[PDB]
RNA sequence: UACUAAGUGGAAAAGGAUGUGAAAGUGCUAAAACAGCAAGGAUGUUGGCUUAGAAGCAGCCAUCGUUUAAAGAGUGCGUAA
RNA sequence: ACCUCGAUGUCGACUCAUCUCAUCCUCGAGCUGAAGCAGGUUCGAAGGGUUCGGCUGUUCGCCGAUUAAAGAGAUACGUG
């Protein structure tokens, strides 16, 4: 099993998965396809090997807490926590959240709000 | 303290006179993703399933009158999975989850008031 | 080896032995090898 | 380096440590303190030494007191000279340590760190140290 | 505890006699014999399919050796029952070992030709010519002849060259 | 009547140490203790500074929520990532 | 400033060596920022060996060419 950040809109210059025994030619097509959904966006795949060559694979969302600066409307945020640069409603948290269900292992909306407030506390952001 | 292990078996022992499944399952080659995976697909909120030590588990079957169901949690890693209702479709999904998986024991247990058998794991799912 | 008067633990599996009559000390890491008190 | 700016008489009688510490005899400010267990004289290098070990292993959240001062200096005759003919000139300070004095002491900084930082300090001390902690 | 640990001498064919100072253990592979010293502080009793012992003090020493036979007379047991065997690798470029008659001889970097002599008792296979099985009924034996082998030529972190133990990850240290 | 295993006794320190004895309390203990053995030891995350290459691990800035019996922006090892 | 002044001859060399180990070589082993060669350091070891020359009253030394190496010390700074 070998993770990869490969780019959702090109799939073609590379061998690191060449030495796992995988046909490249057969899946770049593949990765070009489901994800022409979200193009122009570095997506996450998980890869499987099974051991007859056969290959079966899962994208994902794109890193969390890279949405919180759009949010929040500034670009970055503080590289002290007690300085409160930015602050974000509850309400614009469940829109970020409802995002990252699929990536997300948690059990409720209600728990997939808590952990995008860890994820906001780390920007120094306020929730109200 | 002694007042906090009561509570537990006392918790326990009322969950199980009122449950229409027991089953016991060995927690052998369980994931992290497989755990949260299997209480997933137990979708429904009228089901759990939890890692339980079998000093609580023979004392709280004792107590809730079992008797004979000492040998599903006899010398054994003892995963329960206790449903409510309609408790067949719950035994059908850990029967799934394992073959899915590379592998998992599937000890037996009690279904509505009744023993059955590993062998008889199949049968339910 | 290391030959020195006082002998302490460096890693955390260097454990402490007493062979004929002398504290000494075994890691996995050879580098922590000590004698003589 | 610690010494006195300037001191009344030049050249005093040694003090003998042998007793049991008038002064100084429990932890005053901290909450852990390092006690002696045999008198001695330790100079102004010594505790030069043992601060900056306290300090440096001390981080920058705590606080370290010192008790003790040279307030004796102490002469030493050139070498390579006859007896007699005088009484040589000072060389350095000392600060005069009874059995049981706390000397240093340290505060707001967790229990492990202090005792550490106490024991790096009192390994550049001649005298065989002990730790102590504030009453209540 | 090991001193309080219940052996089962499995009444197939191993039969303990104890002496005053020897104790006699024999099975299907070979009679085993073990030299007890005296002033033996421990009361060695056996029972059919079991067997308990007890020692009659605290001393320390006491407490040493009702652990330490009850380890003696359970490896004598597995081993009468079942022996034991140890595994050597021995890996190289121009390595290779083979039998002949009783002596074991190996071809190593040595310009100088190497033999040796198996005691009784331990009987060397040399499957491969790579691989070396040594067979014996006492664990003390073959570790003997398994490390009267290895001193040869220790193994190296540089390249992992050597009489390697089977399933042993020697450290490496790359020089260039 | 206990203590000593060092020929201490029959030279000596700062300092180091599962040597062994005595006493004092404190914590778990047959609703199973300690060690060992059989399982798992996750998601956000590839947060970002940036290094052709640092994404749990060259170092650096916050250094926490979430799935559960359990989980360290990861115990340390070991990767040009 | 304790024996020695009604005398205990003092530097260096020569001859003869003797002893200690805190070892220069020879010997055995570990760790390595030890690939090999050659090393750096530490542990044990005192059986044996441990140069010739220029200058200088020389010890000491600087320098040349060697050697496996050209030890540090003690013995009234050994030895009239
Ligand atoms: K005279
Ligand atoms: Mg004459
Ligand atoms: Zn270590």
């Amino acid at each position: 099993i070998a993770k990869i950040n490969l780019l959702g809109g090109q799939a073609k210059p590379g061998p690191a998965l060449a030495s796992v025994g995988i046909n490249m030619g057969e899946f770049t097509k593949q990765f070009n396809e489901k994800t022409k959904d979200k193009q122009g966006e570095m997506i996450p795949c998980v890869i499987t090997a099974y051991n007859d060559k056969s290959f079966d694979f899962i994208l994902k969302t794109t890193p969390v807490s890279i949405l919180l600066k759009q949010a929040a409307k500034l670009e970055k945020g503080a590289k002290n926590a007690k300085t409160i640069v930015g602050k974000i409603t509850m309400a614009k948290a469940k829109e970020i959240a409802q995002y990252k269900l699929v990536d997300l292992n948690a059990n409720t909306v209600e728990a997939a709000l808590k952990m995008v407030l860890g994820t906001a506390k780390q920007m120094g952001i306020e929730v109200i | 303290a002694k007042k906090d292990k009561a509570q537990q078996v006392a918790d326990v022992s009322h969950l199980l006179s009122t449950s229409a499944g027991f089953v016991i399952f060995d927690y052998t080659s369980m994931s992290a993703i497989e755990a949260t995976s299997i209480r997933k697909k137990l979708f429904k909120n009228g089901s759990k399933i939890k890692v339980i030590k079998n000093n609580i588990l023979r004392r709280a079957l004792k107590a809730g009158k079992f008797e004979g169901i000492d040998e599903t949690a006899i010398k054994g890693k003892l995963a329960v999975a206790v449903g409510v209702n309609e408790i067949v479709e719950t035994l059908k999904a850990v029967d799934g989850v394992v073959k899915a998986k590379e592998a998992m024991n599937f000890v037996c247990g009690y279904f509505d008031n009744r023993a059955f058998n590993s062998a008889d794991l199949e049968k339910i799912a | 080896m290391k030959v020195r008067a006082s002998v302490k633990p460096i890693c955390k599996d260097c454990k402490i032995i007493k062979r004929h009559q002398i504290v000494r000390v075994i890691c996995k890491t050879q580098k922590h090898k000590q004698r003589q008190g | 380096m610690l010494q006195p700016k300037r001191t009344k008489y030049r050249k005093p009688h040694n003090v003998s440590y042998e007793g049991k510490a008038k002064g100084n005899s429990y932890v005053a400010f901290g909450e852990y303190g390092l006690v002696a267990t045999k008198g001695n004289w330790i100079d102004a290098r010594a505790i030069e030494s043992a601060r900056i070990a306290i300090s440096k292993c001390l981080g920058k959240t705590g606080k370290m007191w010192i008790r003790i001062f040279p307030h004796m200096s102490k002469t030493k005759k050139p070498l390579e000279v006859r007896m007699g003919s005088g009484k040589g000139n000072p060389e350095f300070w000392v600060a005069v340590v009874k059995q049981g004095t706390v000397m240093f002491e340290v505060a707001n900084i967790p229990e492990s760190q202090m005792i550490k930082a106490l024991t790096r300090a009192g390994h550049k001390l001649p005298v065989t140290w002990k730790i102590l902690k504030r009453e209540e | 505890k090991i001193g309080n640990r219940t052996i089962t001498l499995d009444p197939a064919k191993v039969n303990l006699n104890f002496q005053k100072d020897h104790i006699a253990v024999k099975g299907p592979l070979g009679q085993i014999e073990l030299k007890l010293p005296p002033n033996l502080p421990l009361k060695f009793e056996l029972k059919d399919n079991n067997l308990q012992i007890t020692r009659n003090n605290e001393l320390k020493q006491s407490k040493i050796f009702h652990g330490t036979y009850n380890a003696l007379i359970t490896n004598a047991i597995i081993g009468v029952t079942q022996g034991f065997e140890k595994k050597l690798r021995l890996v190289g470029v121009g390595y290779r070992a083979n039998v002949e008659g009783e002596t074991l001889n190996l071809q190593l970097g040595y310009s100088h030709p190497i033999k040796e002599k198996i005691p009784k008792g331990l009987t060397v296979k040399v499957e491969k010519n790579t691989e070396i099985t040594i067979s014996g009924i006492s664990k003390e034996l073959v570790g003997q002849f398994a490390t009267e082998v290895r001193k040869w030529r220790k193994p190296e972190p540089y390249k992992g060259k050597g009489v390697l133990y089977f399933d042993e990850v020697i450290v490496r240290k790359a020089g260039k």
